């Protein structure tokens, strides 16, 4: 119906458990509120995050940047996970709609916070944020994403190995962008870029980091590619230079003895893939 | 300015300007004038710094 | 000056005298003095204390021209202290229980630095060779401290004569945390004049790699700023003088740069913390450093390969610089040029 910020201070909780139900710090030199740091005092009863995003929207500005640092502290399943995932997609779209470098920077800061503290579902969202950062013209926002990558290292290449199929999926999103793009020369530039992405990982320049492991991703990527990026990749491969059990596994998703030796999709999907 | 010979000529010009500046600096009594002179001097100092800190 | 100036030097003698003197060393220096010549040196030290009592040394060595800015006091009897220092050079001679003197010797060097403050002439006597100081040049952290005392001596030394002192050190390699403090050399750049050719190298860059390394465990922000100040001194030295190694020093600077401004942005605060204030000064220096890089060139192309990482730190830094008190317009103009 009605210092109100102070009221939030009056019940800020802190310590192991909240005490949500039911003024001077002990350290010397503060005149206000005598010396009373202590404040007089786990009910089951995502919705809040949209309101918090609205607060950032309503001129949060530097305070919104402060909120983003707070959000990393705030970060420290099911519908609740789904609502967060929907919000992350909405935020990336909002940043593109805003077309504002500072808004992009706040998103990049959120991405860096996500990299330090990412749930596996959150990490997929963070990779989407990283793709948005590549979409973003900020560049500095890309650097903030790099800081998140350092948190993932807490070694970008090691984080990519941890990412496994999810790291491959981010490459697949990059491959899909390549398929939309296609020049063959541009694909060759993209292949150099792929070595550069490997350099950011620090796992060399593709090559041993890519190669056969890249080829297993390429099998699955090629079926999606329908030539296009796979055709561009072949042109890039021709610029770069001059047994696909995984492609059989991708199709599933001593005859083929290598496929038999590791038929993980046959060994786990069974069903139609075993029939294939 | 970019030419070394031009830079040497500029330094000599600066010394002549400084001699005029010193007469301005006592200013009879000009407490406001001295502060105004200092702000202009700082920009010139930044330019001298720009060719080299040295 | 006279006696009142003399007391301050005497107090420095007292600090060695004070239990455990200065730095908690057991020796009182007079206690450290406690062979026959060494006993005579101890007698000389008491006489030097007597010289301190007279205050005759103060208001001495009056002309300030050439050496140590405003003139050092005569510190007469500094040489008698120096004879004790020569005795200190004699102690631990076999190495150059075991090396017991080293700790006393470092204390003697710290006393020597106070003595160097005490006499401009005494610094001249060491330059003549003194001879023990030359022996010290011929021969750990205390040694780094001794080099720092030599650096104070260099500030005392007159121009050109100081260049001769730089010539006196046997090797640049011999000159090559506490080592980091020794790096924070810089004094020679401060003693601008001759030795510019010595500053020019053959391939410095390794030191820049060490700055990139942040090897010292403390990794103090002030310590990093001191390394930055040493880099700034190197930048000043380059201007006095008139590459890929410069880019490598830039690469060490960039690793500091990404933290710089972005760390300030994370703080979102005026830099009340002394390290934070030092960072703000460093950010102004970095804008000045960018102007220096622009003056160098070519230089930009070497900068470009690592430039994209530097730029992401730089855009935040440029906003941070306009706000910062430490940041200055001439450094800012280089930042505007980057913009």
């Amino acid at each position: 119906k009605d210092v109100k910020k102070e009221f939030a201070s009056i019940l800020g909780q802190l310590v192991c458990t909240l005490h949500g139900m039911f003024e001077p710090f002990s350290e010397h030199g503060h005149v206000d509120l005598f010396c009373r740091n202590l404040k007089a005092t786990q009910l089951k009863a995502k919705a809040v995050l949209g309101t918090l995003l609205n607060l950032m929207e309503d001129p949060d500005k530097d305070v919104r940047v402060a909120f983003s640092g707070n959000i990393k502290h705030i970060l420290e399943d099911g519908f609740i996970k789904e609502l967060f995932v929907l919000r992350m997609k909405e935020a990336y779209t909002h940043a593109q709609i805003s077309r504002n470098n500072e808004l992009k920077d706040t998103l990049i800061l959120t991405t860096g916070d996500i990299g330090r503290a990412a749930k596996g579902d959150l990490v997929p969202f963070a990779l989407l944020h990283l793709l948005h950062c590549l979409l973003s013209k900020s560049a500095s926002v890309s650097g903030a994403a790099y800081t998140e990558i350092r948190a993932l290292v807490a070694k970008l290449q090691s984080f990519f190995s941890q990412y496994k199929k999810p790291i491959c999926q981010f490459l697949v999103e990059s491959l899909h962008s390549s398929q939309m793009t296609a020049v063959a020369h541009q694909r060759e530039m993209a292949l150099n870029t792929l070595s550069e992405i490997a350099n950011v990982f620090d796992f060399p320049d593709l090559n041993r980091f890519l190669t056969r492991t890249l080829q297993v991703l390429l099998p699955d990527l090629a079926a999606k590619a329908s030539p296009a990026a796979s055709a561009l990749i072949r042109t890039l491969g021709k610029q770069l230079n001059v047994f696909k059990y995984i492609f059989s596994h991708l199709v599933c998703s001593d005859f083929q003895g290598l496929h038999n030796e590791l038929l993980l999709r046959i060994g786990e999907h069974y069903q139609q893939v075993f029939n294939g | 300015s970019g030419s070394h010979e031009a830079k040497g000529s500029c330094i000599e010009f600066s010394n002549w300007i400084i001699t005029r500046l010193l007469r301005i600096a006592a200013t009879p009594s000009c407490h406001l004038l001295h502060k105004k002179i200092c702000e202009v001097i700082c920009s010139l100092l930044f330019l001298f710094k720009s060719k080299s800190p040295a | 000056w006279r006696q009142r100036s003399n007391t301050q030097g005497s107090i420095l003698i007292n600090l060695l005298l004070k239990q455990p003197l200065i730095p908690g060393s057991s020796l009182s220096l007079c206690h450290l003095l406690s062979s026959a010549l060494r006993e005579a040196q101890n007698l000389a030290f008491t006489g030097l204390n007597l010289v301190a009592r007279n205050e005759c040394s103060r208001d001495g060595d009056p002309a300030e021209g050439g050496r140590r800015a405003f003139p050092l006091c005569q510190l007469p009897g500094a040489v008698h202290f120096l004879p004790l220092v020569q005795f200190f050079i004699g102690l631990h001679c076999q190495a150059l229980s075991v090396c017991i003197l080293e700790g006393f010797s470092v204390t003697a060097l710290s006393i020597l630095q106070h003595l160097v403050c005490h006499s401009g002439a005494v610094v001249s006597l060491l330059l003549s060779g003194h001879p023990l100081l030359k022996m010290l040049l011929h021969l750990a952290s205390v040694l780094t401290q001794c080099l720092k005392v030599l650096v104070k001596l260099a500030e005392n030394t007159s121009c050109d004569f100081l260049p001769r002192f730089q010539c006196v050190f046997q090797v640049l390699p011999k000159c090559l945390p506490s080592v980091l403090l020794a790096v924070e050399l810089s004094l020679l750049a401060d003693h601008d004049q001759l030795a510019p050719q010595l500053c020019s190298h053959s391939e410095l860059l390794l030191l820049y790699m060490y700055i990139t390394s942040r090897p010292d465990r403390v990794a103090l922000e002030t310590q990093w700023l001191q390394l930055e100040q040493e880099v700034v001194w190197l930048l000043a030295k380059l201007g006095v003088q008139s590459c890929q190694c410069n880019v490598e020093v830039v690469r060490a600077l960039t690793v500091m740069l990404h933290r710089q401004w972005l760390t300030v942005r994370r703080a979102g605060g005026p830099p009340r913390t002394d390290q934070q204030r030092r960072t703000v000064r460093c950010l102004r220096d970095t804008v000045l450093l960018l102007h220096g890089l622009s003056q160098k060139d070519l230089f930009m192309m070497h900068c470009v390969e690592v430039l994209h990482q530097f730029d992401q730190v730089m855009p935040g830094v440029s906003m941070l610089i306009r706000g910062l008190p430490d940041v200055t317009d001439c450094e800012e103009a280089a930042l505007d040029d980057l913009c």
